[PDB]
């Protein structure tokens, strides 16, 4: 039973299309990244997902119903990027009043205070937080009542890799549960070990989705495999330009092969038959670098 | 019309001098000798209601001690109590009591006439518009009414055109007028007693005649009202609490909403040492009526101090001493009698209420209480009103309250 | 309900607003030093704290409600609220009880002292025309605070910056206090021959301010018709709060 | 010189401001309508004392805002902690902020009194134009000194504060009890005192206000009556001449001037 | 030798928040400081830039001293968030800064192309985005050939299209010979760029050197995942004889713990024996190696 069903929209402002025949599906515990600039492609497609937008010429199935139902929003959490909250409230008191919207029990609340780690820092005011403490905030609301779907627009700015580790920890354990979330965030390294799907599109259309493995296949990107000291660096640069790959020699007594990844599974095999892999990397094309292909594949 | 030898007088001395014993009498009587008749106090010569009842045509006649009760009232025929001829002359009126709705003391063309100590209680039932003069003069030169008491008369002391004579010490009580002064040139009157009247002085086209002492207790619309008076002098009056009201027959006056005193078309008179007290208007000065010594007054308890409709300045202060203003909100550093700053009792905004009575609805908003700070700070827009540079700290009339 | 959910957020984020209780303190300071200039040195005193009421209370209503939208956008939160189960009408007139009962609030410590000051300094002041002046005098204060209060919804919910929305804020203020009645006079000192004055009592139902003061003076209508226009101050401008907070 | 060269930029920012050139033209609306309401009366001692008043209620109110937001506003904007690592001292980037936005006031009131001249000269037939040019000269170059020293005063609230939000509460405040407090305070400590307080102690504390050492200095020659002083008709008492009445008000830029300074170099 | 921080104990209000950190930066060397937005890493970025006082200690930049005039000309810092002045333009701020910095006024027009914001030129900041006003920051730092950049989290709120070109730029001034610094938050992605990292964590400089030195120093498993092995039941053991564990998910999961002292012959596991659909060999990453050295202090 899938969560979002996209039937596709088209969403106009103007004469301009902002968003044109989006059509997504995501799952039941998907965890889903809406890649793109931050322009109208991915903004107005996260407010569909909302109740805040209407589909111009299509329609949007959040949960098996209409996104402005109030049964769809009280399962639903949201944390927007660039949050400052009533900084002469409290933090905790912020939470007791985000509970009371949501129809959450108040039990949540010192619950979800000492899971996001602010049990120190609650019964103070939000105007003497940090940024990154009012992360963990915004973070908080959307875990109250028990969410279907979680829409976490950039939510690693400005913390420390404990805590940026603690909430990627805390998203597996989420959806286990069933709660499938879409990722919108920009720091593509990072996030690239936790999504399950990317969403990669651009300024108008959605270029690309599905898997890592499916953009990868799709996406002809060539593998980085870098080794150090086999044989030699300089008796065996020579090798891979007669019979056609790329070497370079780089760093000093290291050949990185930049090789096409559909003849890898056999070119480790000379790289290992001769010599020693006592210091390699093989890096796959990553997120960073797919998007970069996918930017240049349409503009 | 009998005379008054007509009667039986009892002769104490034989020097014209008789004695009406006690006992009622009636009609009309008419004194054509001198004689200086007294009366015991139970001898009530009630008229019948018509003529004037004790004409007197003999000079030097010492009227003493009568008890006169319901004249005429017949205004136009001059239906009086005490008549008194211009042949008349040096005629004394001492001590009597009167009742009737007509004159209570008519006199004219007299000269050196007394009428002292009498009690003139005029009406009860007439509207003020019926009720007859209490003392009227009609142009008599030497007269010296003293400490008489008129009680609901018609426009109390009526003065018509004389020149010399004192009015000292007489209580005028529930009358519509309490003196009336017409062409009266170099009068006096001194320490008289006004109240619960319609206009306490009226004072109508008559120069050079002194006004001082005298107390007005609770009058209606026009504590004194000063019309074309010329080098007059108004020195120790006593002004307090003239309400609102209507004087009933709108003749020569309107209505007012309360002027202590209302100086209109007067040019040079000193105004020194007077209080006004407890009004809604301490004063108010016409436009033709300008440059004249006002110095030395009590502006206490007024809801306005001074009405001034112009945009000419005008000094208040001779020889540099000026007036008490309790709403003075200045200091005195150099220990003088004097104050500071100069006082602008009216400002520009309390002269857009006398010219336009709209802004009435207006007059509580904050701009308005804007526009009083900005003349506070800006004195460009400051009209030229009616200020007095040093004004008193402390009270001047210290003695006028008792 | 959930207009009351939000409703106590805005009581407790108001009350530490640090802006607002240094005018509710000027407010109840000077509500006293009007009633001691009155005492010691009852007409004359209400009279004088309406003229108080009417600079004050606006400006309260002002700094309070200003930034109850587009403070709002700003800080993100309003995006957020949006996605809870909530109306746009839910927001605007739960943020319209919770800012309406500070002020509620704040002439009950405003006139709750000044009134204290009239009946302990007067010693003879007769009460019960008292109690009936000064409950006249904290309901139609109060009604004024609204009719402000909803201004500053409207202004709050067209502007897109905060910047902006002080500058529209200031200029309400300056208008609708002391612009429109000196507007008045020059409409009356410089224009008499086209200026009838009879039109000059149904000209100040066009002004919440002078509406405020005819009820503490107290004429071609009654009474109850003032009452009525100051109401229907509030209930137009708050439709047309909502109607421009559904247009964002 | 790197004095000039941040002076160059809020010469140039300050400008931009739309608050300062709304307060600003009217300030330049004000002085021609006092003194063409200062010509078709005539008085001459009355609309040089009126001008001095509004110079008293607008030139701390552009003063205090141009330079309420120069240090905090550059604090928690992030450009003054960057602005430390560049060849600059503390001493540098504050003095040039005061010769930058004192160069403003000091063109804020070139306009304002300078069409307010040309509003006499061309509106009062026959006025002296040395005596015009001398008293509107000493209108400039005081107005200026007094809009120093606000703006010397604003460099002070803004070092000590560390949120931009409360330093227009302090400019505010500070705004409120030199223009209009401190002529009340005065005023009510000699109405209930009746003047009998200290009659020697009391013209002393006006020097503690300096806009009313700007109100008495305008106001030397053309004193006239007492109520055009008010409250300044305590500077008749006072038995310091007139250069010294200078002196103290580049004495109260220099010192909060010098507290601008010491509390900007332990930020 | 550009940074040659030594011996440095700073104490203020005698709470001793840095103590004792011998950082010493080559000269053409990234540097990672990789500490929490709390008093160890962001105190050590002010000694570098002369701001603070280094007390009980020297810190020597460029051979000389920190807060000499004619060093600080040869500096560039990219502070943390700087909503610059929003009245002024974008051609007029960058002026601004060049008259400071003694730089020459034709390089604004030639940075204000390098950096991908000539569009938005003669444009007010109050009109730029987040991402404009890092680029905008990034401008005046590049500011007549600095030999230090000083960059504290420069790719936040950035598209990943300049994110990517921005380490190439960085590419290019290490190569010139500059020294540059990079106080970073979003630690994976920035190890693929620094040359050495630098944990600093209570104060105490824990762990720098390289990235090969920083895995060497502490056991980290590399993360093997074979998805689609032909034989995955004696697969359970035949990676566990040498330490191995190998942990399943599905029919073919088997993401092997591995223990980085075998590299040899587990390869020659995987490919001696059953054959392997996708590889997936994961390196352990900057996350991994921080969360090592943090825990290890506490
Ligand atoms: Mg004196």
């Amino acid at each position: 039973m899938n969560a979002v069903e996209i039937q596709g929209v088209s969403q106009r402002y103007g004469s301009m299309t902002v968003l044109h025949d989006l059509n997504l599906n995501l799952g039941e515990g998907e965890v889903l990244g809406l890649f793109g600039h931050n322009g109208a492609g991915k903004t107005t497609s996260m407010k569909l997902i909302l109740g805040l937008l209407s589909p111009s010429e299509g329609q949007v199935k959040v949960l098996g119903r209409a996104p402005n139902d109030p049964q769809v929003r009280r399962q639903l959490g949201y944390l927007p990027e660039n949050v400052t909250f009533y900084p002469q409230l409290s933090g905790r008191e912020t939470l007791r009043h985000f509970a009371r919207l949501k129809g959450a029990a108040l039990t949540q609340v010192d619950e979800l205070l000492e899971q996001v780690g602010l049990a120190h820092a609650a019964d103070r005011r939000v105007k003497t937080y940090s940024k990154g403490m009012r992360q963990r905030l915004g973070l908080a609301q959307a875990l109250l009542g028990e969410p279907r779907l979680l829409l976490l627009d950039e939510p690693t700015v400005g913390l420390d890799p404990i805590a940026t580790q603690d909430l990627y920890l805390l998203i597996d354990r989420l959806r286990q549960r069933g709660t499938s979330i879409i990722l919108c965030s920009h720091v593509l390294p990072g996030v690239e070990a936790h999504i399950n799907r990317a969403a990669i599109l651009a300024k108008g259309c959605l270029q690309a989705v599905g898997s890592l493995s499916q953009l990868r296949a799709e996406a002809g990107l060539p593998v980085r495999i870098r080794a150090s000291g086999i044989s030699e660096r300089d008796s065996w640069l020579q090798r891979w330009t007669d019979a056609g790959h790329s070497a370079r020699g780089l760093s000093e007594s290291s050949i990185e092969v930049v090789a096409v990844n559909g003849h890898k599974l056999v070119l480790l095999r000379q790289l290992l038959g001769e010599g020693e892999p006592e210091d390699i990397e093989i890096h796959q094309p990553s997120l960073e670098d797919l998007y970069r292909y996918y930017m240049e594949r349409a503009g | 019309a009998p005379q008054s030898i007509t009667t039986l007088p009892l002769q104490p001395d034989g020097e014209n001098r008789w004695r009406l014993p006690a006992g009622e009498y009636q009609g009309q009587f008419t004194i054509e000798q001198p004689m200086q008749l007294r009366c015991e106090p139970g001898a009530v010569i009630q008229s019948q209601g018509q003529g004037s009842s004790l004409l007197i045509s003999a000079p030097d006649v010492l009227v003493e001690g009568c008890t006169l009760y319901e004249w005429g009232s017949d205004l136009t025929a001059m239906d009086s109590a005490v008549f008194i001829l211009p042949a008349a002359e040096r005629a004394q009126i001492s001590n009597n009591r009167m009742r009737g709705p007509g004159f209570g003391v008519f006199v004219d063309g007299t000269r050196d006439v007394q009428v002292i100590g009498n009690e003139i209680d005029g009406d009860a039932g007439v509207r003020s518009q019926d009720r007859g003069n209490g003392i009227h003069l009609f142009a008599v030169s030497g007269a010296r009414v003293l400490h008489n008491h008129v009680r609901n008369a018609r426009d109390g002391i009526y003065i018509d055109t004389s020149n010399g004579n004192h009015l000292e010490g007489n209580v005028i009580e529930d009358v519509r007028y309490g003196v009336h002064y017409m062409f009266a040139n170099e009068n006096s009157l001194i320490d008289n007693v006004t109240r619960r009247t319609r206009t306490g002085y009226a004072l109508m086209q008559s120069r050079k005649l002194t006004v001082t002492g005298n107390r007005s207790e609770q009058d209606q619309n026009y504590g004194i009202l000063m019309n074309y008076i010329t080098y007059s002098t108004i020195t120790g009056n006593f002004v307090s609490d003239v309400q609102r009201g209507d004087t009933g027959g709108d003749s020569m006056i309107s209505g007012g909403e309360g002027k202590a005193l209302f100086i209109y078309n007067s040019l040079f008179n000193t105004i020194e040492n007077n209080h006004f007290e407890k009004s809604s208007l301490g004063i108010h000065l016409t436009a033709g009526s300008e440059d004249n010594r006002i110095s030395g007054n009590a502006f206490v308890g007024n809801q306005q101090q001074v009405k001034y409709v112009a945009s000419r300045t005008q000094e208040w202060s001779v020889d540099g001493r000026g007036n008490y203003w309790s709403d003075y909100l200045g200091w005195d550093r150099n220990n003088d009698g004097l104050g500071d700053i100069a006082y602008e009792p009216n400002d520009n905004v309390d002269r857009l209420l006398w010219l336009y009575p709209q802004v009435r609805l207006l007059m509580n908003s904050p701009s308005i209480e804007v526009l009083r700070w900005v003349q506070r700070a800006f004195p460009v827009i400051k009209s030229p009103g009616v200020q007095d540079s040093h004004p008193l700290m402390k009270l001047p009339t210290e003695k006028l309250l008792t | 309900n959930q207009v009351w959910n939000i409703a106590r957020k805005e009581l407790s984020d108001g009350l530490r607003n640090r802006w607002l209780l240094a005018i509710s303190l000027l407010f109840a300071v000077l509500a006293v030093g009007i009633a001691w200039l009155g005492a010691a040195a009852i007409p004359a005193t209400i009279a004088s704290l309406a003229s108080l009421a009417t600079f004050l209370m606006p400006l309260i209503a002002l700094l309070l409600a200003y930034d109850a939208i587009v403070g709002e956008d700003e800080g993100g939160t309003l995006m957020l609220l949006l996605t809870y189960p909530l109306g746009r009408g839910q927001i605007l007139l739960g943020k319209f009880v919770g800012h309406g009962l500070i002020l509620a609030l704040a002439v009950l410590i405003g006139f709750g002292c000044a009134a204290l000051a009239i009946a302990l300094l007067v010693e003879g002041v007769e009460l019960g025309m008292l109690f009936w002046a000064f409950g006249r005098f904290m309901i139609s204060s109060t009604l004024l605070g609204w009719v402000f209060l909803a201004f500053a919804y409207v202004l709050s919910g067209k502007v897109n910056e905060k910047s902006s929305a002080a500058g529209l804020a200031l200029g309400v203020w300056f208008l609708f206090v002391l612009v429109f009645d000196l507007v008045l006079l020059a409409l009356l000192v410089l224009s008499e021959g086209k200026f009838n004055p009879e039109l000059l009592p149904w000209l100040l139902l066009l002004n919440p301010t002078d509406i405020y003061r005819l009820i503490n003076l107290s004429l071609p209508v009654p009474a109850a018709v003032l009452w009525l226009c100051l109401l229907a101050w509030i209930g137009v401008s708050l439709l047309l709060a909502y109607a421009i907070f559904r247009r964002r």
